[PDB]
């Protein structure tokens, strides 16, 4: 079970 | 006009440093959905506005099975909220945590709704370029919901190309790590990824540090557990090929290839975005305000003017 993850841009 | 004291707010499903998500009721129907409530003062200082207003844009138009709906766009002086359909399933990261890892079946029954989606996505000239479990999630029933669309770009059609260095560092394909810009086939590899945690139970790549994780997307092979089949490996194969104009997916007929492989020789595309196929697992929800599929993360817990916002699913 690898972290949550976070989107993002630029 | 709509507001934020037409619902009950009920339980906190999700937050993060955008915004967060909570469970409510619409007090004038008794029905039951989920809200995203993003702060403006955020999204003006991190300058996220044309993608906040893409993401309605795009779920103001769209309508496809296996992408949630939006009920609600409106705004307040300071927040941004999006009321859509309260997925009881959860996310596919909640299960596949608590799973570890899912049968090649299971993987193929996700998988081919996913291509149903990005194929109608990708025809409606958009690329969603954010392809992950957490962006997953499953419905009462157990069929994929795709969340999330604040990231997509639209006008993209077969040969045209991004320039914002965007999506989850972690699923970010090869080229985008490149200079220039990059096309639509970005999304077959983020299914490339998701597909290969369902089966391999890990991601492809992995390293804390990103410096050493977009060395990994860029210059590492991907291994593959012995006992995988040979059709599975060659779509993951295919999937996450390194150069976009070889991978699979990527070529004029999109989604066509990634449909006519052999890892989905047993499925039926119409029966898929018909609804036929019969959810492998069925989520045990017992209530409508049931939240199990959710972490204790975050349920335990207590609770100027956007223009093209503002919709309303009985209005348009
Ligand atoms: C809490 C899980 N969740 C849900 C849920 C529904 N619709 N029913 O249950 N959960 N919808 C989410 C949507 C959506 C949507 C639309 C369709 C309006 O575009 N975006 C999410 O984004 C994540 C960030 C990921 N980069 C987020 C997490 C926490 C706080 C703020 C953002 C999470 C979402």
């Amino acid at each position: 079970g690898r972290p949550r993850t976070t989107s993002f841009a630029e | 006009k709509v507001t934020m004291n037409d619902f009950d707010y009920l339980k906190l499903l999700g937050k993060g440093t955008f915004g967060k998500v909570i469970l409510v009721r619409e007090k004038a129907t008794g029905r039951y959905y989920a809200m995203k409530i993003l702060r403006k003062e955020v999204i003006i200082a991190k300058d996220e506005v044309a993608h906040t207003v893409t993401e309605s844009r795009v779920l103001q138009n769209t309508r496809h099975p296996f992408l949630t709906a939006l009920k609600y766009a409106f705004q307040t002086h300071d927040r941004l909220c999006f009321v859509m359909e309260y997925a009881n399933g959860g996310e596919l990261f909640f299960h596949l945590s608590r799973e570890r890892v899912f049968t090649e079946e299971r993987a193929r029954f996700y998988g081919a709704e996913i291509v149903s989606a990005l194929e109608y996505l990708h025809s409606r000239d958009v690329v969603y370029r954010d392809i992950k479990l957490e962006n997953l999630m499953l419905d009462k029933d157990g069929h994929i919901k795709i969340t999330d669309f604040g990231l997509c770009k639209e006008g993209i059609s077969d040969g045209a190309t991004m320039k914002t260095f965007c999506g989850t560092p972690e699923y970010l394909a090869p080229e985008v790590l490149e200079d220039n810009d990059y096309g639509r086939a970005v999304d077959w590899w983020g299914l490339g990824v998701v597909m290969y945690e369902m089966m391999c139970g890990r991601l492809p790549f992995y390293n804390q540090d990103h410096e050493r994780l977009f060395e990994l997307i860029l210059m590492e092979e991907i291994r593959f557990p012995r006992t995988l089949s040979p059709e599975a490996k060659s779509l993951l194969a295919g999937l996450l090929k390194k150069d976009p104009k070889q991978r699979l997916g990527g070529g004029p007929s999109d989604a066509k290839e990634v449909m006519e492989h052999r890892f989905f020789l047993s499925i039926n595309w119409q029966d898929v975005v018909q609804k036929k196929l019969l959810p492998p697992f069925k989520p045990q929800v017992t209530s409508e305000v049931d939240t199990r599929y959710f972490d204790d993360e975050f349920t335990a817990q207590s609770i100027t003017h956007f223009p093209q916002f503002d919709y309303s699913a009985s209005i348009r």
